[PDB]
Formats: C-alpha cells, structure tokens, sequence
C-alpha cells in the first residue's frame, strides 16, 4: 500500500491576569 | 493568624482527628526529617488514597497521646489554609504581610510545624499581573535557613508536573515516598477506624466483613488504592443499614452486605445470585434454543459459562467467555449472541471488525498517543466497556480485520484488561466475548477435483490457524464450529420469519394465516444449505410480503383485515384469500 | 452566597421543577452515599439526556412532597452558579472569598447539600497563569472531612477526560452509574410530565400517542438518548397543534401527529402514508418504464422493495433494498437509479468506486482514525 502520515496538535498555553488595588489615602 | 491556620492538636483532642494506625517507619523517616539542622520541611509524595494526610494529621494525634520521641513533645502542627490567606488580599502587599506574619509566628515558638496539604498551589500565589514573588519565594529563604518545619503532601502527577518544575523549592523539601499498604495492614487500619464508623451509624462491623471488604474490592475495584478503596465499602455498607427501616431489622453489618455494596460500586452482577435471575439462568437456554435452531452445542459453550461466573467459579482474572463462532454463512453466528444480550437484559457492545481493515485503525480501539489529534476521543473499545462492564462484546467479522488488531485482544481474552492512551485500564472481567467469523466459506463452496469429494468442514480449521496464531487461538476457550443448516431446522425458521411478519401486520390490524402446506412449499422452494436461513426471508418477502404490501397500500388490507394463504397443489401456487370484510 | 446559589427547594413549591418519576435506585444509593461519615459528595455521571439533572433537581421536589426519608427531609439543595461565582472576580482574592463564604455557610447549616452541575468546570475554575489555587483544591480538604455535601453531574466523556485526571478530587465523589431507562419506564415518566406540557400548549396526548413516541423514537430517531427522545416528539407535536390549526385548534394530540414529527425530526418518510404519496408509489413503476424502457424487471424490485417499506412491512435492521445490476454497457444500469431519485424526490448519494480502488481508500468513506492526519 502507502505510508500512514501522522499528525500532531499543538497546545498553545493560556493565562488570565488577577489585579491588586491601592488606596490613594 | 487563627483564622488561616487550624490545630490540628486541640481538633484531634475534642473531637477526633481520624487516628493512625501503623505507618511507624513512614512516621520515624518524617521526624528524622523534621530534627535536621537544615531543610527540614519532610514532603509527603504518594498515591491518591495512600493516607499521606493522615500520616501528617496522625502525628498530632500520637503528640497528645504521648507516644512520640521527646524531641518532638510539646510541638504544635498546624494546617494551614490558602483560600484564607487570599480570601481578602485585594490591595497590594496584603498577601505578603498575612504570610510574612504568620512564618514570623512559627520562628518565635520554635516547636510549630506547619502542614500545608495540596502544596502544589504554593508556588502560585499572590501573583496579580507579572509578580513572581509568591508563598513558594517568600518560604524559600526561611526553609534553607532552616527556622522553621513545614509538612507538605503531594500527589505523583502534581509533584512531578508542578512541584518537581521548581528545582529550588524541591531541594529543600526531602520527598518521603508513601507506598500502598498490604492486605493485612489494611485491615488493622478498618478495625482502629472501626469504632468510629460504627458510632456514626449505630452499626458492627463483623470481622469477617472487614477482611472480605479488602479482598473483594481489590479484586473487583481497580480505580482507586487499598486504604480508602476498602474504607469507601464499609461506609457505604453501614449507611443501607441505616437507610434500611429500624423496624424490620437493623443489627449488624455481614459479609452479604459487603457484597451488594462492591457489585453496585463496580456496576458487576452481585454475588449470591436472586432466585428470579437463577430462574432466568437456568431456562436461558431453552429460550435461546427457541430463536436458534440447531445451534444447541453453541448456546451450552455461553449459558454454562456465565453460569460458573455467576456460581463463583468464573476465571480470575480472564473474561467470562472467549468463544469463536466460525460457520458457514446465515448460520445464525451472530443472531444467538444479539438474542443472548436481550434475554440477559445487558448492553451489546457490537463491533464490525470490518472498518478495522487497516494496521492504522489500532487507535480507534484504544486510542491515539498523547500529544495528537484523537488524544481526547479516547478508544471505542475501552470506553465502551468501562461505561458497560457487563456486557456481551460481539466483533463481527473478525477476520476481516487486519491480523494486528488481534493481538490487542491477547491480553483481553488472558488478563481482561485492556490499557486506554490515557492509562485508564478497561475491564473485561464481566464480558462476554464472542468473535464470529466466516473463514473456510469460499473453501467449502469450492468442489474438489476428484472422482469423490472431499470433507470441507477440516479445511476451515487449518484455515483458522493461519490468520490466527496459536497464542490467540489458545486463550480462546472453545472454537464451535456451526453447522450448516439442515431440512428439519429451516421448517422451524419458515415459522419464525412469519411469526415477524404477524407482528408487522398487528400494527396494522391485519392478521395472517399460513397453512401448514403452504409453509413447506416456501422451504422446498428457498432453501439453500450454502446460503443458509437468508434466502428464506427472500421468498417470504417476495412470496408473502410483496402481495400484501400492493393491497395494504392499494386494496381492500389498508383497513385491518384477515388474510388466509394456502397451497394449491393444482397450479403450485399460493392462493391469497384478502377477506375484505 | 444568594446571588451566586439558588435554592432548588424553593422553586419546587412554585413548580419551578419538574416531578421525578421512578429512578428509586438511584435515588436510594444517592442518599446512602450521602450519609457517609466522609466523602459523602454523590456524583452522577451518565449521558446527556438521561435525567441527571432531573434526579439532583427532583430530589429537592422529592422533599416538598414529603416521600424522602426522615434523614433527607429538612434539608435544603443550592444550585451552584459558576458564573455568578467567577463574575468580577478580577481583584486578587475575590473568587476565594466567595467560595470561602459558600462553604462557611453549607458548614454552619449541617443540613444543606450543593449541587454543582457540570462539576468538571470547576477544575479549570480563576487561576492565574501558574496559580493551581481553583475550588476543586480548595474544596478538597472539606469533602473529606464530609463537614459538607456536594452533589455533581457530569457527562461520561467529560468525567474521564477531566475529572477522572483530577484523581484527588475523583476519590472524594462517589460515582453513582445512570442508564437510560426501559421503554416501560420512559412512558411512565412522559404521563408525570404530561401536565405541565399539556397546560403550556393547551393540548391533551392521548394515551397511544405517548406510547407511540416513546417506541417510534427508538427505533427511528438515532444519536438521542430514550428519555429526551421521547420529551422532544412530546414538546414538538404540542407545540405543531397549537399553531398550525389557527382556526379551532385541535385539542387532542393523535398518533398521526406524532408519526409527522418524528419524520421531520429524523428526515425519513412518514408512516401511514397520504394519498398523494399512494399515487406516486402505484405510478412510479409506469414513470420509470417511460423513461427507461426495457429492463421491467429491474423496476419491478426497486418498485416492489419501496412499497414494502412504506407499508410497514420492511425489515426491521436492514436497508430497504440491496440490489446488484451486472449487465452490459449502456443498458440503463444507472439511468435507473437516478431517475428514480428524481421521481422520489431524494438525494442521490453517487459514489464513484473507480477512486476505491486499493485498501488504503476505505479510510476515505469511514474517516481516519484517531491520532492520524485527516
Ligand atoms: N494508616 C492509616 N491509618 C488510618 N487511616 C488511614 C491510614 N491510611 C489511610 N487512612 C485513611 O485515609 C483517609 C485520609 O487519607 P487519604 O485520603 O487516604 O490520603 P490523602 O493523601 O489525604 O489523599 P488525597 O487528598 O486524595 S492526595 C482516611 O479515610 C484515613 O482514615
Ligand atoms: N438457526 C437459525 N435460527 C433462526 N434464524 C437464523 C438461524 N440462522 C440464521 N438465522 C437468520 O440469520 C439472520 C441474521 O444473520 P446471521 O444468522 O447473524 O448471520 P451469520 O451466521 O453471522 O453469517 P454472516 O456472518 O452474516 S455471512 C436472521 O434473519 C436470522 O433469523
Ligand atoms: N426520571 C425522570 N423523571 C422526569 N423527567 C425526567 C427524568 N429523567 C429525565 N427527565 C427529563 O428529561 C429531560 C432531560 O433530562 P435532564 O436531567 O434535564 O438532562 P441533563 O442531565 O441536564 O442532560 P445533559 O445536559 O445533556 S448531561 C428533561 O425534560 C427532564 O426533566
Ligand atoms: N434502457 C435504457 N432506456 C433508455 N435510455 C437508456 C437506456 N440505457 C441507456 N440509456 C441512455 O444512455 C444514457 C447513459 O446510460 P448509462 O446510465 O451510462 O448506462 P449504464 O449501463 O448504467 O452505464 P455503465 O454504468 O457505465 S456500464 C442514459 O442516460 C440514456 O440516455
Ligand atoms: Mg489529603
Ligand atoms: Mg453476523
Ligand atoms: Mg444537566
Ligand atoms: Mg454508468
């Protein structure tokens, strides 16, 4: 027959961002 | 700092702190480890189940009890709690101050530990947008330095994939590995936990029900380890005693109920069969032999053998059955095990091997490799047995299949259980598997070149060994060779087809009646003991179906009404009586 | 803690749940599971349709008709919202004082048992980039302690891709195994709820149209499980009366609408076929026969073969006709077939098998397998 050709599937990493508060006085 | 921070001391005082028991070398290694001069922050790495809180949580049981090394009398373990800690750090430096402030109050007493479970997620924390200072970089400086102790537990895949990353963190943390405890420390761990439980539940724990949970669950139950795998069996043993009405009996907890809780657990038949499933048992034969015929030899080989799993003399670890249905065509190879299902009222895992034609397809059964495309889809095999363990897995046409895919089923048919690409391991235990196959038919059809034929049927067999090899072939527990149909069978075929087509025709309201002459001539007329019961449903539907169906869509059978068929011996042709009405 | 959960006992009493019919098996290992001394979180895990939310739902409706025993009764069912739990949660520390909140409050209750539905979201709940801080870690040391209970509902391929990897979190729910029930069971379950369909759409179904919905699903709806198969002919046949008929609508809901719906929803011909229909079957044989002359025998199969099925006597688990034309070139062979599409008015579904012509083009019509290109 033929060769059997495989394929990957790239991850890409994902993040989120948290956020910190200052009082100004 | 109380808030954060529980004692685990003063809890295991008041209330109970869950005890251990045993764990005396695992316990000795943790203080060895807690007495260094640096670094002494003991990691507890194991198995999910194992009892690494316990061991961390029990030590503060054996401290008040008094039986620890003076070294370590008169010290305090405290668990922290990290949602605490970042329930309220809105604003900036409120998470460092609450944990700078409470590592300063483990340096002043000198004698605290701090036991973090689920330390994996200390190396995130307090970390809004970009910072990189968190627990695990704050913790850091004073774990080198060695002022303070800090037990930490962690399963394999989150110290591995998490933990282990952090190469600094890790060297001060000294991994003590936790390891599955054996059958008989298992159970001296239920009998100290005994009292407990039995307390909750106003219930006893007979000692033969304690050793009887273990065993039967490491047998049957293979998703989860020893210690809590057998506490979950006698838990949820006390709980149906105390479901159960107080009235009609609540006294104890015996090995029956031990049973009833691991078949429902591993969705496996229970032991001590009911009289109404031995009743079912016994006459499945007689009504498999009702829709097959002359296939009796092959109904025994699959009655007799879920009767000896059923009486507990079932394999070990084996399937129920690995039966090769090899035959000629329409045979009913595959008509018994589609009507065994039924009558055993189980899921048919039906497969055709034929869509497996390619050496490629193995991943279909079990799976693509990590890191692919199908990773998520799992294996059709795997998953369809782990959602219905009991059941019948019929791979039709198996020799069509590539002969790759039938070394899959080697371990199958000898260990009953097959690896998924994720490593969940499948059981087929409880399965019924049931390959039928069709090799020998051209070789039968063929004729030899001789004055006298020759016998065919030897042919197949040798057939059988070439696209089988001897290791499948002898896990196999008995190959039934089916055979062809004979005169006398095919008349009760002819009744059974028309018994289907009665039942087409009560939906419609139309009632059929075949005299006994007329169904002779059907048989006479179709049967082919090549072919086989097929060509039967051939001249029933040309003959029989094909009438109807032009008066039923345009004649006097659209309104439900009698039909009578006979034979005219005259003309050899059926008569059709409609009776309008 | 209110506007992120909601009280299921509640909306029981304004009938905002549906009653639960049968499912006392499960429901009996799910009260056992949930007086466990530790890790009493019952889990349901089953395929979509089967009723999972029906049972963790129906428990709480179970409780306002008082038939629960004494342990389950007095005790109240909060539905956790992730959203709500996740929404403006972006200051560091919010998500946790939330759920921390949650988790005092079921703690100092002692009676009350979550019910987090589609529990496999939790895993992926607010984190940071390499924070592993989510309500499955924070949870976990609770749900041994058994303090408090949670119920959860999760589907097979969810469970194993995700929860089954969390092994921590797994051995702390009990996994309760759902099945689609018997067709006996499925027409007993359309009866409970046959009330509230026949008042929202002013219908009454009759006792053979529920049956016939429950067994025409079966066999002619596929990739459906029987429960939700069976509610989807019920919901649709009500709402086809309602409209269609704009003048005096009909009241009832008999057999033959059903039989239309199921035939819309699976795209097959409809059983108890109208007349317009009839002509074309006894026509067809004459309009074939005109456009492809000669070759009668041929016709009479494919003709004879459709008449069959139509009328209800084809077979149960095969096509309606296999059919093998070997013949010479040019007679018609598949000028037969085509012309037979067009007087039907079905879809051809032409393949070429010149193309199929090594073993390595089966994966074309099957598909590759997993882990392969295409
Ligand atoms: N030696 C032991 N003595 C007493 N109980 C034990 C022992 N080992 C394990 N256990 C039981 O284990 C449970 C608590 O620890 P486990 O759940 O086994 O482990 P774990 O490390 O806390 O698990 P996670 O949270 O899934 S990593 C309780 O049921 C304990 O009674
Ligand atoms: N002994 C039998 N009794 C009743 N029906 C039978 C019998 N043998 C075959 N049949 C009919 O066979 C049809 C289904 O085909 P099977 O018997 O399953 O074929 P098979 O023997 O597996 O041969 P292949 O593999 O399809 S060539 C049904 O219509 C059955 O009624
Ligand atoms: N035992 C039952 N009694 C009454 N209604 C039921 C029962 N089982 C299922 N249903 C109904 O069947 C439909 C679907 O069941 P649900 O429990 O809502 O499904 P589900 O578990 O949410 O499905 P997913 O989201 O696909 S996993 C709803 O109308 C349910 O009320
Ligand atoms: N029996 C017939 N009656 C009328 N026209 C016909 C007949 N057979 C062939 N034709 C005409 O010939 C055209 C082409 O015939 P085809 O459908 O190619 O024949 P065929 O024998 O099915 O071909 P193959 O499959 O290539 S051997 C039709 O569209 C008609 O125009
Ligand atoms: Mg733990
Ligand atoms: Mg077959
Ligand atoms: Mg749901
Ligand atoms: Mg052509």
């Amino acid at each position: 027959g033929k060769t059997n050709d495989w394929l990957d599937f790239d991850q890409l990493a994902e993040e989120k961002v948290r956020d910190a508060l200052k009082p100004p006085s | 700092t109380e808030n954060f921070t529980t004692n685990l001391n003063q809890l295991a005082r008041v209330g109970g702190i869950d005890p251990l028991i045993g764990r005396e070398k695992e316990l000795e290694r943790a203080i060895q480890v807690l007495c260094r001069r640096r670094k002494n922050n003991p990691l507890l790495v194991g198995e999910s189940g194992v009892g690494k809180t316990a061991i961390a949580e029990g030590l503060a049981w054996r401290i008040v009890q008094g039986d620890v090394p003076e070294v370590m009398a008169d010290c305090t373990i405290y668990s922290l709690d990290i949602g605490s800690l970042l329930a309220g750090t809105k604003y900036r430096g409120d998470f460092e101050k609450r944990f700078k402030a409470l590592l300063k109050q483990l340096e002043q007493d000198t004698n605290s530990i701090l036991f973090i479970d689920e330390i994996h997620t200390i190396i995130g924390a307090g970390a809004a947008s970009g910072g990189q200072v968190d627990a695990a970089n704050l913790i850091k400086p004073l774990l080198s330095s060695g002022k303070i102790r800090v037990i930490g537990s962690t399963t394999y895949q989150e110290f591995s994939n998490i933990f282990e990353k952090d190469r600094a963190l890790a060297r001060r943390f000294q991994k003590i590995d936790i390891t599955e405890p054996s059958i008989e420390e298992t159970v001296q761990i239920i009998n100290g936990l005994k009292p407990k439980y039995e307390a909750h539940h106003d219930v006893r724990y007979t000692a033969k029900a304690v050793r009887a949970a273990v065993e039967l669950a490491v047998k049957y139950i293979n998703d989860r380890h020893l210690p809590d795998k057998a506490i979950d069996v006698i838990d949820e043993a006390g709980a149906r005693a105390r479901l159960m009405p107080v009235s009609k009996r609540k006294k104890t907890v015996n090995v029956a109920d031990i049973e009833s809780v691991v078949a429902r657990i591993a969705r496996i038949p229970e032991k001590s069969v009911s009289q109404s499933d031995r009743d079912t048992l016994k006459n499945l034969g007689d009504r498999l032999k009702m829709l097959v015929f002359g296939q009796d030899k092959a109904i025994e080989a699959l009655t007799e053998a879920i009767k000896m799993a059923r009486a507990g003399l079932g394999h070990e670890h084996k399937p129920v059955g690995s039966f090769l249905f090899a035959g000629p065509t329409g045979v009913g190879k595959t008509e018994v095990t589609v009507q065994l299902s039924k009558a055993l009222g189980i899921e048919l895992l039906r497969f055709d091997m034929s869509e497996y034609m390619e050496r490629h397809t193995v991943s279909r059964l079990i799976g693509a490799p990590p890191g692919y495309v199908g990773f998520d889809q799992g294996g059709l095999l795997t998953d369809a047995v782990i959602k219905h363990p009991h059941a019948v897995l019929l791979l039709d046409e198996i020799e069509k299949a590539h002969p790759d895919v039938f070394n899959i089923l080697l371990q199958v048919m000898d260990n009953g259980t097959l690896t998924d690409n994720n490593g969940r391991k499948a059981d087929f235990r409880n399965v019924v598997l049931v390959m039928t196959t069709n090799a020998g038919v051209r070789e039968t059809e063929r004729k030899s070149i001789g004055l006298i034929h020759q016998d065919n049927s030897t042919d197949a067999m040798e057939e059988i060994k070439k696209i089988f090899t001897p290791e499948f072939r002898n896990r196999l527990d008995n190959i039934i060779w089916f055979d062809h149909l004979s005169t006398d069978v095919i008349h009760q075929v002819v009744d059974k087809f028309i018994v289907e087509l009665q039942v087409q025709l009560d939906q419609k309201g139309v009632s059929l009646e075949v005299s006994q002459e007329a169904r002779n001539w059907l048989a006479e007329k179709g049967y082919d003991r090549a072919m086989g019961a097929r060509p039967m449903a051939r001249v029933i539907q040309d003959n029989l179906k094909k009438p109807l169906a032009n008066e039923l869509l345009f004649g006097s059978l659209v309104d439900g009404g009698q039909v009578t068929v006979a034979l005219d011996k005259e003309k050899n042709e059926l008569t059709y009586g409609f009776q309008s009405a």
